[PDB]
């Protein structure tokens, strides 16, 4: 999703801002890697040629089969203003952005880069001992607060405010606490790379007047830096934002010099299993997860009963699923988490059942199911219980002198999509509270 | 197409299709092996038993007596279906399949009359089967090796069962039937269509079989395809590149100039356009010609290729006597050239030259091949003959 | 698994 | 949308490059190709972070690996260069620096045959280990050769190169060839490119080689089917006769050792397998066409 | 102890591979594949049933057989209902044979097998084949008894007269007639009758038959075969094909009669000279001159280098050095290269690098 | 019962008969069917004439089925008189001799399967009473008999037979029998020197 979500954010950026962004070669290289593979082919060809190339020739470059990919590639390039079209003498010529072209060329070859990539100090630090531990602790702490489980350490105020403003992990002052919404659980399910960009993108939106271009340049530059190998401390806005990243764990400072963190390398791009669990027809759960986070996240919708060093065992109960649904989690997410973390034994047994079913009747094909059907059905049914009775807020209109007026009002309410119930025999109809003002205004006129 | 209007000899047509003809012949000239047909029939009060034409033929082949009974009664005594009902309800059927002959049952009045003939046939068959046996496995000599031995007679357990009256029980009769049936099957296999010494020798103690595969060592010395600087210069060049690399390497200079870059791009695009012109057209492919005309073109091409194949076969046969046949093939080949030209003229006046170009292109390669064959034949004929 | 289908009756 | 390994086989023989430099106005043109290659590798590395790079050199006395440096430092590139590209570039420049020194030491030694075939075989083996180690990377092969220098013989180079085609086809690994020489095209390398869905290119002048590599050679295996090969030449898939040494359209092969022969060999014996041939069969082949008397 | 166990196990396995000599093998061959489709195939010894596994592996054998040997032709026969039924004419097109096997999938085996009927049909099929071609029959027998209409011993003598070699892959147990047929037709060799012992062994037996068989010294078949190499022709307008009389955009022009053929390698439909490309001949060269097997270096002796010559993979330090050197060039190689350099790649990288 | 009908599908059925020549013809047909691949089954008597001399080796004998212990007719005056005389004179128990007589005739039939060492065949002793008479078999037959195979059922024997026949058809490594099961001239000389 990063290959698309990050692209969408860049497209929304104004053209003038995008042109400024292309100044730094490091950002250009990152923006080069996010484009579709076919876009990479065309862009690289145009980097080393300082001349206009007609669009027809680029079309000829592609085969008949891959016409659809070409259409997507050109649209993506045009969206980001990478390709500037020019119409003259009845010819449609396309050229690369001079700022992007020069910066990208400088990155590939040896040339002035205005120290965009930073400067090496030749002071390496063991990663498996300190940087990795520091990165895990910071990510472990922030995630623990998100899940809601108690933890003595508290995330910094700046990150706490961002989460409060952020849609995920909604906080209610009246309740006096912070709770996980549907988006919050989705964030937990998403991998580390998706989670990191999820927070980073929100921070970029929140920041107003720290220049946006400066922040984006540092973030893209951060990916270029490799684990360890501190670099000398760069705009003033970058320095303060660097401190913010340090609170997030993306960067480690000894107090002078900042060591890039492993998460920074993961930020560049992608790259029995831990966290897997077994679900029985008896509704028991046994998770082979020793990580403290895995136990906490499971406890959100599972009634934990005991734990060993090797694994944690619990059971799904009406209380556990009811609690999760009340928080805001959907039953679809609950099954998704259980299935993705299925134990290999469950997968092997499910495959055997599928093979036997196919042998009995290969004509009919059904999807492979890892979890037992009964457990999934019970969880879905429990969700249906919450929506057993539906309540709407609105007003009821009746006692109409003429049937024509009632019909016109009912038709108008339905058109604007605010009619909840109607009955011609009684000449009554109930509308939603949101549309009450609109209906009243229409009645007056 | 190739023998009615073309006039090619019918015999010549099958010359190049021998393998197909042989396969078709063998699809009906092979028969299944002998087997105990009657033992497969199970009656399964009313009982339904099924028969098949192949089953009927097998019964006749294995048991001539049934065939002799059948042939007489085919139209004369009664219709065929009634025969099988009588036969399966008769004692002859029981005897043939080796079932013990129980006390006289209903059987069949007519079929039972052939029991004496069947017994006579069995005796004749037994006499035919009887023949001298290899002395290694002969058992008659073993019992007769001491003709004067008159030891104690063996108990009844070592003799065929007998009834109270002393008559034979009848089990030996069915046992002999099994032997006769097996011998009949094995002997029928051997149709018109020192040895013991080798078997007795123990093979495991003989010398192990040794492979005699050939070995070849090919010479890797082949002729080169057929339609220098001094050492000091190499050292100077090596030093120059060595000095240049160490001194300084500028990757920025790698960028080309404006004019040279345009020339390089133009050449690449030009080649791509030529290649792209081929890759767009690299179930039958759609044809612009009408279906009726296309089918006619297919017929003309198919017959033209057949003529060329036969002509080359005779031309390359390397036999002088083939000259007489070659002449006719050559004359037929020449006529096809006129037909191709005639068809083009018909298309010219039929389609108004609109489809003539398409039709000519479709049949161009075959026409080129045919004219080449005539030129090759004519050139060889001219010089060699006179 | 039949959950969303109309209840029998 | 997956990583693609790129293996470069570059033939650096002083005899070949010296002849090319002497024939052309430019001197020391090898530097131009070398520097252009470094940019090409950087371009490949910029296409995707996951993918790797490998360079193999075929010098006079054997073959060496320019990259990666064997497990068993001069400054030549700009220090500010991106570290990912700098690591590959620095090691490659150091290895070629050492390799040229070894060639200078071995200049007195004389090599009567090329070693391009060995490098191609080595490159395929490197591709195999990468696929085995990771389970999931596409592979590609690029060959740089010089044809300006005269070649004493090339028939010995047919079987080894031809075998590589089958090996490359089994892994579905395209092999591309870029030639810098006087002759427009070869016969073995061109067959290799077209037999495995690869790009063949010939350039008269070293200058501007980056444009050629970036436009034509820069076709990753991920999008091979949708791109059109710029190659314009057509291979014949023919081989020269054993005795005459000329390309044969219609010829004879002995069933024993499978060697081509334009005409019946003298003595009714194969030059290769030293096996006699029945007089009757050869007489049948020699039969003149049947003609009316 | 596991690591040393693997080495000694490899050495024992490598012992069978130590002996290799360039035996002369017939590159051009004609193989008639006979498959048993009888009641014995309904047994569930090979899951799901013998018929399914044999047919499936036959498809793989067809693909492998035509990839290693491009010039060879093949035919398919099946024993069913006590008769030999032809399912594909002897030809050189792998697609036709693959399609024929695919159709046989649904057919339910029944009846008894008949070796004589299959052999007589195979004998007829191998008659039109040219003399230089080496006749070959590969029977996949699954039953234990054979019902023939005649004396099968006569057919065995006839096969020897026609120089036909029969390879039998039994499924259950040895059979007296099958052993005699293989031994008599293979110049007394008893190693051409093999009975598998599990599902895995079947694939190895099928793959072994792909390679050409050696010929005996006494047998003589030396001869020349006329052939030509056509040139691929690109045309804007499609033209009729002489082979199938169908519209195809491209094809190969014959160098004798200029007739176009859709695909290669096949006998020209007009001048009946086998058209082939240089690559088809190349694929079979490695059989003529196989690469000599590598011998593991002793641990005591020194090593040439710390990394593999070809793939540059460090040899693990480990008991016994895991280094294999080629005799001709004396350059060490790793285990991965040793298998690769003798299965897929057919030329030692060091040997080509060595300058003569 | 129709059991022979199912047998006819797989093998020709030959039966020994009192006539000597007819039995010889049956043997000729039985041998021919075995050699040509048709397959045949020979029904004979353990104490009959076929057991005394006719060797059923290699393809001829691949399985031998002993339908019961070939006991002598106990209620025979000659046998009873001989047993009494033997007991009084040579001190041999009546039961011991009867088992001795039965086992010798079963052993001889079993031993006709093998001609050499490469030959293989499966011997079946189908009877309840054979279980406790293993020690009375010839030493070489007993050595090949296993404790597990001492009391078997039809299903177990068939499964055991299928595995055995499949294994025995595989090629045997020459090194396994190079100098243990068979001796060359060099091996024989080496063994002779070792004894001295
Ligand atoms: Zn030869
Ligand atoms: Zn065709
Ligand atoms: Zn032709
Ligand atoms: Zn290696
Ligand atoms: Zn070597």
């Amino acid at each position: 999703s990063l290959k698309h979500s990050v692209t969408q954010y860049l497209e929304e950026i104004p053209q003038q801002v995008q042109n400024r962004l292309y100044t730094s070669p490091a950002t250009c290289l990152a923006i080069y890697r996010i484009l579709p593979p076919l876009a990479k082919f065309f862009i690289m060809a145009m980097v080393f040629n300082e001349n206009e190339v007609p669009l027809l020739d680029l079309d000829k470059w592609v085969n008949s089969n891959g016409k659809l990919q070409f259409q997507n590639a050109i649209k993506s390039m045009k969206s980001l203003h990478l390709l500037i079209p020019n119409k003259s003498s009845g010819t449609l010529m396309i050229n690369l952005n001079p700022t992007f072209k020069i910066s990208l060329r400088n990155a590939l070859t040896g040339g002035e880069v205005q120290n965009s990539f930073g400067v090496v100090v030749e002071e390496n630090v063991v990663s498996l001992d300190l940087l990795d531990e520091y990165s895990a602790n910071k990510w472990e702490t922030i995630l623990h607060f998100m899940v809601g489980t108690p933890l003595a350490k508290i995330p910094s105020e700046k990150v706490l405010n961002l989460l409060k403003h952020s849609k995920l992990m909604e906080e209610v002052n009246s309740t006096g606490e912070f709770k996980i919404t549907n988006e919050g659980f989705q964030f937990l399910l998403q991998e580390i790379n998706s989670q990191l960009w999820t927070l980073l993108l929100q921070y970029l939106k929140m920041i107003e007047t720290m220049d946006l271009v400066d922040v984006l340049h540092f973030i893209f530059m951060l990916g270029a830096l490799e684990v360890g190998k501190a670099y000398k401390i760069l705009s003033e806005t970058q320095r303060i934002m660097l401190q913010d990243m340090r609170d997030y764990g993306l960067v480690f400072q000894k107090h002078s010099i900042f060591y890039p963190t492993k998460l920074a390398l993961m930020l560049t791009s992608d790259t029995i299993p831990d966290g897997s669990l077994i679900v029985e027809t008896n509704f028991k759960i046994y998770s082979y997860s020793n990580s403290p986070l895995q136990i906490a996240v499971l406890s959100l919708f599972v009634h934990l009963k005991a734990r060993f060093v090797n694994m944690v065992l619990g059971q799904i109960t009406r209380e556990s699923i009811r609690r999760a649904l009340t928080n805001g989690i959907t039953a679809d997410q609950i099954i998704a988490y259980l299935e993705t973390h299925a134990h290999p034994q469950m997968r092997r047994l499910a495959e055997e059942k599928l093979e036997k079913k196919l042998e009995l009747d290969p004509n009919c094909k059904e999807p492979l199911q890892v979890l037992p059907p009964t457990v999934v059905d019970q969880i879905r049914l429990w969700q249906l219980e919450l929506d057993r009775v539906i309540t709407y807020e609105g007003s009821l209109y009746s006692d109409f002198e003429t049937s024509q007026e009632y019909n016109l009002l009912s038709k108008y309410a339905q058109d604007i999509g605010v009619l909840l119930w109607k009955d011609d025999k009684k000449k009554k109809f109930f509308i939603s509270k949101e549309g009450n003002s609109q209906v009243l205004d229409f009645a007056k006129r | 197409e190739t023998v009615i209007n073309a006039g090619l000899p019918p015999s010549e047509f099958w010359s190049t299709r021998i393998p197909l003809l042989r396969a078709f012949a063998l699809s009906t000239s092979q028969k299944v092996g002998p087997y105990n047909v009657l033992s497969t029939i199970k009656p399964v009060n009313k009982v339904n038993v099924n028969l098949s034409r192949e089953k009927i033929l097998n019964i006749f082949e294995n048991y001539p007596i049934v065939k002799k009974a059948y042939t007489d009664n085919v139209p004369k005594n009664f219709k065929e279906p009634e025969f099988w009902a009588r036969f399966f309800s008769s004692k002859l059927f029981r005897k043939l399949r080796g079932e013990k002959i129980m006390q006289n049952d209903r059987g069949d009045v007519i079929i039972d009359r052939y029991l004496t003939l069947d017994q006579e046939f069995d005796r004749k068959d037994d006499d035919m089967l009887l023949h001298p046996v290899k002395k290694i496995i002969d058992l008659d000599g073993n019992i007769q090796d001491d003709p004067v031995v008159r030891g104690n007679r063996p108990d009844f357990t070592m003799q065929p069962g007998v009834d109270i009256n002393g008559n034979s029980d009848g089990t030996v009769d069915i046992l002999k039937g099994m032997n006769r049936l097996s011998e009949k099957m094995i002997m029928a296999l051997k149709n018109e269509y020192n040895d013991e010494r080798n078997e007795l020798k123990i093979d495991d103690l003989n010398e192990s079989y040794k492979t005699n595969y050939a070995i070849i060592h090919l010479k890797r010395n082949a002729h080169e395809k057929t339609t220098k600087v001094s050492n000091q210069q190499m050292l100077q060049q090596l030093s120059l590149v060595m000095d240049n690399l160490i001194n300084k390497l500028d990757l920025n200079q790698v960028v080309p100039n404006n004019e040279v870059s345009n020339k390089i791009n133009k050449r690449v695009i030009t080649a791509i356009k030529i290649n792209a012109k081929q890759a767009k057209h690299n179930l039958e492919v759609k044809s612009t010609l009408p279906i009726d005309l296309l089918e006619s073109c297919r017929m003309l091409h198919t017959t033209c290729c057949e003529f060329l194949k036969h002509f080359y076969i005779h031309f390359q046969s390397g036999e002088q006597k083939q000259a007489s046949t070659v002449k006719k093939l050559y004359n037929h080949l020449k006529d096809c050239i006129e037909k191709l030209n005639e068809l083009f003229q018909d298309v010219l006046n039929g389609d108004g030259e609109s489809m003539s170009n398409t039709c000519t292109a479709y049949l161009k390669p075959v026409l080129n091949s045919i004219t080449l064959a005539t030129h090759k034949y004519d050139e060889y004929f001219n010089e060699y003959n006179n | 698994s039949t959950i969303g289908k109309t209840a029998l009756g | 949308e997956s990583p693609s390994l790129l293996t470069v086989i570059i033939e650096i023989a002083p005899k070949l490059w010296t002849t090319f430099d002497e024939e052309g106005n430019e001197k020391g043109s090898i530097i131009k190709v070398l520097e252009a290659l470094i940019v090409f590798l950087n371009a490949h590395l910029a296409f995707n972070s996951a993918n790797k790079v490998a360079v193999i050199a075929a010098y006079s006395q054997g073959i060496k690996y320019l990259y990666p440096e064997s497990t068993s430092d001069l400054k030549i590139i700009n220090s500010d260069m991106y570290r990912r590209f700098r690591n590959v570039d620095e090691t490659l420049v150091e290895e070629i620096y050492k390799l040229f020194e070894l060639e200078k030491k071995q200049i007195e030694q004389n090599s009567q045959r090329s070693t391009l075939a060995g490098a191609m075989s080595a490159g395929l083996t490197y591709v195999n280990r990468i696929s085995k180690e990771s389970v999931s990377l596409k592979s590609r092969l690029l060959v740089l050769t010089c044809g300006s220098g005269s070649s004493k013989d090339e028939i010995f180079q047919y079987i080894p190169i031809m075998n590589c085609i089958f090996s490359a086809t089994k892994m579905k690994c395209p092999i591309d060839v870029v030639k810098i020489g006087g002759s427009k095209e070869s016969t073995f390398l061109q067959q290799t490119t077209d037999a495995t869905n690869g790009v063949y290119l010939h350039v008269e002048s070293t200058e501007g080689l980056i444009q050629y590599l970036a436009t034509a050679m820069f076709i990753d295996p991920s999008l091979r089917p949708i791109i059109v090969k710029p190659n314009h030449g057509s291979v014949d898939f023919r081989t020269s006769c054993y005795l005459t040494g000329r390309v044969v359209a219609v010829g004879f092969i002995c069933s024993v050792c499978l060697c081509v022969l334009s005409i019946i060999p003298p003595g009714n014996k194969c030059p290769a397998c030293d096996s006699q041939f029945d007089e009757h069969v050869i007489a049948k082949l020699k039969r003149k066409p049947v003609v009316p008397r | 102890a596991s690591l040393v166990a693997s080495i000694v196990e490899a050495r024992k396995k490598r012992t069978a591979k130590k002996n290799i000599t360039p035996y002369q093998r017939g590159i051009i061959r004609s193989l008639i594949l006979t498959l048993d489709c009888s009641e014995a195939m309904l047994e569930k010894d090979l899951r799901p049933n013998r018929h399914a596994m044999i047919i499936q592996y036959a498809i793989d054998f067809v693909h492998e057989f035509f990839d290693q040997n491009p010039i060879s032709q093949m035919g398919i026969i099946i024993m069913r209902n006590g008769l030999a039924q032809l399912v594909s004419q002897v030809s050189g097109n792998p697609q036709d044979h693959i399609d024929a096997l695919k159709s046989i999938r649904k057919q339910e085996p029944k009846g008894n097998p008949s070796l004589q009927n299959a052999l007589e049909m195979a004998r007829g099929l191998l008659l039109p084949v040219p003399a230089h071609c080496t006749r070959e029959v590969l029977i996949v027998f699954g039953s234990l008894s054979t019902t023939d209409p005649g004396d099968i011993h006569q057919t065995i003598d006839s096969l020897v007269s026609e120089k036909i070699r029969v390879k039998v892959l039994g499924l259950s147990a040895q059979v007296a007639i099958c052993k005699e047929l293989c031994k008599a037709t293979n110049y007394g060799d008893e190693s051409f009758y093999k009975i598998l012992l599990d599902e895995t062994h079947l694939k190895e037996l099928f793959n072994e038959a792909v390679t050409p068989l050696p010929v005996n010294k006494i047998n003589k078949g030396f001869t020349l075969v006329k052939m030509g190499f056509p040139t691929r022709i690109f045309e804007d307008t499609p033209t009729f094909c002489s082979c199938h009389s169908k519209l195809v955009y491209g094809g190969y022009f014959c160098p004798n009669c200029h007739s176009k053929v859709c695909s290669l390698p096949t006998v020209c439909p007009c001048c009946d000279l086998m058209l082939i490309l240089s690559t088809h001949l190349a694929r079979s060269y490695h059989h003529l001159m196989p690469l000599k097997t590598f011998a593991e270096v002793p641990t005591t002796e020194k090593f040439r280098s710390e990394d593999c010559f070809s793939c540059q993979s460090r040899f693990p330090i480990l008991l016994t050095s895991s280094r294999y050197r080629c005799e001709d060039c004396k350059q060490e190689f790793c285990v991965d290269c040793d298998v690769f350099i003798h299965e897929i790649l057919h030329n030692c990288p060091g040997c080509e690098s060595k300058p003569v | 019962m129709g059991i022979l009908d199912e047998v006819w599908k797989h093998k020709l059925i030959l039966v020994e008969t009192p006539d000597a020549q007819e039995t010889s013809l049956a043997l000729e047909t039985y041998r021919k069917a075995c050699s040509n691949g048709r397959g045949a089954i020979l029904l004979s008597v353990a104490r009959g004439k076929v057991s005394e001399g006719i060797d059923f080796d290699h393809q001829y004998g691949r399985t031998v089925l002993m339908i019961g212990i070939p006991f002598q007719y106990t209620e025979s005056r000659i046998l009873k008189a001989r047993l009494e005389f033997m007991r009084e004179n040579y001190r041999i128990r009546e039961n011991d001799f009867l088992s001795f007589d039965a086992m010798r005739h079963a052993a001889q039939c079993l031993g006709r399967v093998l001609r050499g060492k490469d030959d293989y065949g499966v011997m079946v002793l189908a009877d309840r009473r054979f279980s406790r008479k293993r020690s009375q078999l010839p030493k070489w037959i007993a050595q090949g008999l296993s404790d597990a195979d001492l009391n078997l059922s039809t299903d177990m024997a068939i499964s055991n037979t299928k595995q055995f026949l499949r294994t025995m058809a595989q090629p045997t490594d020459p090194k396994d029998q190079e100098g243990v099961s068979v001796w060359s001239y060099e091996d024989l000389i080496k063994h002779q020197n070792s004894r001295k």
